[PDB]
């Protein structure tokens, strides 16, 4: 039937992403599109398949209109989870966009139902998601000196945000032993700080972020750790300092 | 200026079926 053929290149289509190349990915994605299907479960996990692949190919708008999709049916279908995803996954690229606002309502629905529904793991993802938004907002006033000395309240407002969902997010994660989620947020939770002007907590946390960079073995994450350390040594004034974690990066990205 | 971490993106699979 049409089914079957389009089972098989949504299947093709994962292996595909799952294994590096999403460009070809998408096209069996579109295909097994093109092709169809009366189970809308299938063709559900098929647009979000489509949304991130495309969200990783920094084609933001049509990762939003397959998501956007992906999030109508699931509502359609009576599929809570299906809906909380594709919620999340829209607040993420509408982050992308700068659409703050209906991103910060979309990834509170994504945080809303994984509660109603007790998926702790999803919780805590939500957790992270909003902390970026929040994050994002705040950090686009003006540009990121003369702001860490005066703006306003409902940006500070912003900021503070991320860090309590940042904080909440790990509290969730240190429960469910994920090092890798505990690393991400460790990163975010850093620079919010550095923004805010709160550079001895920023030091914390890119250190816990390094140190679970290390035990992973991941250079790049490394290579931030060090970077964003750099930055905040410079603003307590501790320039020698400073200079060495800049001379490890520089050094680092060449090994 | 400052260097940040990869989004999370949930993720849906037809294996779901399975």
């Amino acid at each position: 039937s049409m089914e079957a053929s389009c089972l098989e290149l949504a299947l093709e289509g994962e292996r595909l992403c799952k294994s590096g190349d999403c460009r070809a990915g998408v096209s069996f994605f579109e295909a097994a599109v093109q092709v169809g299907t009366e189970d809308l479960k299938t063709l559900s996990a098929i647009y979000s398949q489509l949304g991130n692949a495309y969200f990783y190919l920094h084609d933001y708008a049509k990762a939003l209109e397959y998501h956007h999709h992906d999030l109508t049916l699931a509502r359609t279908i009576g599929d809570q989870l299906g809906e909380a995803k594709a919620s999340g996954n829209l607040g993420n690229t509408l982050k992308v966009l700068g659409n703050f606002d209906e991103a910060i309502v979309c990834c509170q629905r994504h945080l809303d139902i994984s509660r109603e529904l007790n998926d702790k793991v999803g919780e805590a993802r939500a957790l992270y998601n909003l902390g970026n938004v929040y994050h994002a907002k705040g950090k686009s006033f003006g540009c990121p000196p003369q702001d860490v000395g005066e703006f306003p309240e409902e940006v500070r407002d912003a900021l503070q945000a991320a860090v309590d969902f940042y904080e909440e997010n790990l509290s969730l994660v240190t429960a469910l032993g994920d090092r890798a989620a505990q690393g991400r947020a460790f990163g975010n939770l850093g620079n919010t700080h550095y923004l805010l002007g709160n550079f001895r907590d920023a030091v914390i946390a890119h250190e816990q972020r390094l140190l679970i960079a290390k035990e992973f073995g991941d250079k790049a994450a490394e290579r931030r750790a060090y970077s964003n350390l750099g930055n905040a040594y410079i603003f307590l004034g501790e320039f020698e300092t400073a200079s060495e974690y800049y001379k490890k990066t520089l050094l680092l990205a060449r090994q | 200026h400052m260097e940040m971490e990869p989004e999370t993106m949930e993720t849906k699979s037809v294996t779901d079926y399975f």
